[PDB]
């Protein structure tokens, strides 16, 4: 899979006019999701070669484990009785199935009108056995468990498979949570593409929609070196 | 509503500039009286003459204000259902079944 | 955009003002021919310039201007009568 | 509602439909008479072949993300826009050795047309029988129906 993207961000105060944008752009109004990540590491403790079979340079890489979570439990009681709608933002056995990503950096290039990053990924639906949690799944395979963050917010389907998420993000510790996102959202817009026509044609939905919000709000493509997930 | 209250005071700017206008008549008929030697309108010819421009001053102030607010208003006030339909129908059936 | 409409709409009212004040210097004071063509010619650009103030107040109003189980029952109801299956 | 869903849902994109899976309002509708009609014939070759032979008998007819408010809205036209089935149950006197149980269930899966579905069972278990069974013509329900009550049901 090929993710074609464009980022940009607004502060809290923005949200309102930001949402009454985009429900007039796309027609329809946001709809409230999250997702937990959970990103694991090779075992420092374990030490194996970078090398093929046919020992050809292998990069270590992270791997993210990512779900949703019921709503309900990211509502405490202060925020009991509050519209569960695009406003609730502002007041801010065996495993379950994950979906298991591997992201490669963006492609590269001077003048990119959008970031190209590839993919890999498979679905966890169950597991049995001694060890059957995820954990202990990912241990077997040699894996370690680094870091994790929450991410709430409301997204919006548009044209061609446009997609566009408002997002906060917080990171999970016991010592606490602390806003990644502290001071707005994180906008992102996006499409999933499995030819190069259709390459152009994504690019060119993603340029209309920045050419749409200029003025407004601006959307660029983020540095490549922050969206690379390599172990160093 | 608001929108409603912005084109009721852009219609009182509008009555406001008629008023300037029939003024400046008045003025412009009285200063024709005023250099014929009647000085009697010399008080009503500067009345209407000053009042004139001080309506057309007032209109200037409220309509350069009411734009203003047009601007300020972007993004805010101003841009920059078949569960409808379902419930009629039901309520129609119902009121069949159930005359 | 707006701001556009601001300047014009200010320069307009500027150059009325300005104009009614100075052609009503104009006359008092073929020559006097010459002379009342002139006033008609400031006296028409005022004119059109209120038109145009009339241009710009229709421009911002046009900115302005542009259960359940309650169903299963009725439902259950209606189908019945609709067929007249129950014939006895 | 459903094309908004179909588009709220799945596509990131744009709806899919189909006249033929999308096709019934009307045609879903006719369907209802037919069926009633296909039930009265159903209804009355039990009084002849079974009520009429077997005295104690009779019958019983029964009843067979989050978009979810979308989805609850829909689901309350289930009512009229599934395929039309009742199960007509034949009550059966006791026997005190074994107790017969005959049920039919009519069914229209393609809205115009009828299956009729006929299970027996009477258990006696040295004798113990189970037929389950599915017919497009009654005239073959006729002679199915004649089948069990002669050998099983009858004295």
């Amino acid at each position: 899979v090929q993710q074609l993207s464009l980022f940009g961000s607004i502060g809290d105060d923005g949200y309102d006019l930001l949402i009454s944008t985009l429900t007039t752009i796309s027609g329809n109004p946001p709809l409230l999701y999250n997702s937990l990540c959970t990103v694991w590491k090779p075992n420092p403790s374990y030490d194996v070669e970078n090398v093929n079979s046919r020992n050809q340079l292998v990069e270590p890489n992270r791997i993210k484990l990512s779900k949703e979570v019921p709503f309900s439990y990211l509502i405490d009681e202060t925020m009991m009785d509050k519209p569960l709608n695009f406003r609730i933002l502002k007041s801010f056995e065996s495993c379950s199935p994950w979906s298991l990503q591997i992201s490669d950096i963006p492609a590269a290039g001077n003048n990119r009108s959008v970031s190209m990053q590839t993919i890999a990924e498979t679905i966890i639906l169950s597991s049995a056995g001694k060890n059957s949690s995820v954990s202990s799944l990912m241990n077997g395979l040699g894996y370690v468990f680094e870091f994790q963050y929450l991410t709430i917010g409301v997204k919006f389907f548009m044209k061609h498979g446009l997609i566009l998420e408002l997002q906060k993000i917080w990171q999970i510790e016991e010592a606490g949570n602390s806003q990644i996102t502290s001071g707005g959202f994180l906008l992102k817009a996006y499409i999933n593409v499995s030819d190069i026509d259709r390459i152009n044609y994504t690019e060119t939905a993603l340029m209309n929609l920045k050419k749409e919000l200029q003025g407004y709000i601006e959307l660029s493509v983020p540095d490549r070196q922050s969206m690379d997930s390599r172990v160093a | 509503p608001y929108i409603q209250e912005r084109l009721k005071s852009l219609n009182d700017i509008e009555t406001q500039l008629c008023s300037m206008l029939q003024e400046a008549s008045q003025v412009t008929f009285i200063f024709g009286e005023l250099k014929r030697g009647n000085e009697s309108v010399k008080p009503q010819f500067e009345n209407h003459v000053k009042q004139f421009y001080e309506r057309l001053d007032k209109s200037t102030t409220q309509l350069r204000k009411e734009i203003q607010l047009l601007d300020e208003n972007v993004g805010t006030r101003l841009l920059p259902q078949d569960t409808e339909k379902m419930e009629e129908q039901l309520d129609l059936l119902s009121a069949i079944l159930d005359p | 955009s707006n701001q556009a409409l601001y300047e014009k709409l200010e320069q307009t009212r500027t150059i009325l003002s300005v104009k009614l004040a100075e052609l009503i210097n104009m006359t008092t004071i073929a020559v006097a021919t010459t002379s009342v063509m002139m006033v008609n010619n400031q006296t028409m650009q005022l004119i059109k310039n209120v038109q145009d103030l009339l241009i710009l107040t229709r421009s911002i109003k046009e900115k302005w201007l542009l259960d359940e189980k309650q169903i299963e029952e009725l439902l259950d109801n209606c189908i019945e009568t609709f067929v007249a299956e129950k014939t006895t | 509602k459903k094309t908004l869903r179909s588009r709220i849902s799945s596509p990131h994109g744009l709806i899919n439909l189909n006249v033929d899976d999308d096709i019934l309002i009307i045609r879903p509708i006719l369907g209802k008479v037919r069926f009633a009609n296909y039930k009265l014939l159903l209804k009355k070759i039990i009084k002849d072949y079974v009520l009429d032979i077997v005295p104690g008998s009779s019958i019983t007819e029964t009843e067979v993300e989050n978009i979810t408010k979308l989805n609850k809205e829909i689901r309350a036209f289930d009512k009229l826009l599934n395929i039309p089935r009742r199960e007509l149950k034949i009550n059966l006197p006791l026997t005190e050795h074994k107790s017969p149980n005959l049920s039919l269930m009519l069914e229209s899966p393609n809205y115009c047309n009828a299956l009729i579905h006929i299970k027996f069972s009477a258990g006696t278990e040295a004798n113990a029988v189970s037929f389950d069974t599915t017919f497009s013509d009654f005239k073959e329900v006729e002679d199915f129906l004649h089948f069990i009550v002669a050998e099983y049901i009858q004295q």
